[PDB]
């Protein structure tokens, strides 16, 4: 979750 | 040519995933999932270990960016969506920006005005602020979440958005119908944008590249290789002749502009892959450079020969 690039 | 390796020189033994250097590079400043930003003063850091300053947040911190002509005003995002202009003198927040209605991944502070202050959010927007204004000055409505957004170094009116699109779209403020130019090549979302000079743009990505790319002309540049970066923000920061970012293993990358492979690189029982290299940041256009990694340790590099 945290530091974790996002996905559309 | 002129080096081959970094050198640690001094060190500060949880994830940081912000460090930066105010705009003298006398302080630095670092923000993570401990919801604390501490200010720690550069020159005490390399020749001793203590913050000279700590401010609780209620939010675990995406970003920081201080404030290049109010020196002791330093930004910050959160996993909240709050952009908040912190007074690292008094501690106190100055402004408190909650317009964004999901977490907020990046803040910058521009250079030439500095009173500006630009954000980008998992809510697909991206909004100016200007410290004397409780609302935002202009907001963008985007397809796709925003990873990462900087101001051009040299006029507030351009920006840089690294989204999860894959794509950076490069604004010009004073018309937002249609950014300048979108730039393609990524494979994977766009985890960082930072700019060399005026023209050069770099970008990051969880496809384990980065790319340099000519804004004036906008034209494709370069692609480097080398270090792993698959699912984490793992840190990119420029200067004038060097990229640097941090790795899956537990490692910091070194590029040249101008060559695609790494000049160097440093590791900070467990597997390399275990522990990521979360932040950077280059001290100007020298060869030293703050870098934390997932244990939350801190190490001043320097390139050497």
């Amino acid at each position: 979750g945290f530091g974790v690039v996002p996905s559309f | 040519t002129r080096y081959s390796r970094l050198r640690v020189i001094a060190e500060i033994r949880n994830i940081v995933s912000s460090i930066e250097f105010d705009r003298d590079d006398e302080l630095f400043a670092t923000a993570g999932v401990s919801r604390c930003i501490k200010v720690f003063d550069f020159s005490s850091v390399v020749n001793e270990q203590c913050p000279i300053v700590e401010m609780s947040t209620r939010s675990k911190l995406s970003c920081l960016s201080w404030n290049k002509h109010e020196k002791n005003h330093i930004a910050s995002s959160d996993y909240e969506g709050i952009v908040t202009v912190w007074d690292v003198t008094t501690r106190q927040s100055l402004m408190e920006y909650e317009e964004h209605e999901k977490r907020a991944w990046s803040v910058d502070f521009s250079r030439t005005e500095p009173s500006m202050l630009v954000s980008g959010s998992d809510d697909c927007k991206v909004k100016v602020w200007c410290t004397r204004q409780e609302a935002s000055v202009i907001n963008i409505d985007m397809k796709a979440n925003i990873c990462c957004v900087k101001y051009n170094p040299g006029s507030s009116n351009y920006i840089a958005v690294g989204s999860a699109d894959h794509h950076i779209h490069y604004y010009d403020l004073r018309n937002i119908s249609q950014p300048l130019h979108v730039f393609s090549g990524h494979k994977k979302a766009v985890s960082y944008v930072k700019f060399l000079s005026n023209n050069e743009l770099a970008s990051a990505s969880t496809d384990s590249t980065l790319r340099l790319w000519d804004v004036k002309d906008n034209l494709p540049v370069r692609t480097f290789r080398g270090h792993t970066n698959e699912k984490n923000f793992v840190g990119l920061t420029v200067n004038s002749e060097y990229l640097a970012c941090g790795s899956e293993t537990n490692e910091v990358y070194v590029y040249h502009k101008e060559i695609t492979r790494p000049v160097t690189s440093h590791r900070f029982e467990e597997e390399a892959g275990s522990y990521f290299i979360s932040a950077v940041c280059w001290k100007s256009d020298s060869p030293t450079m703050l870098t934390a990694n997932s244990q939350g340790t801190i190490k001043v590099l320097v390139l050497a020969a």
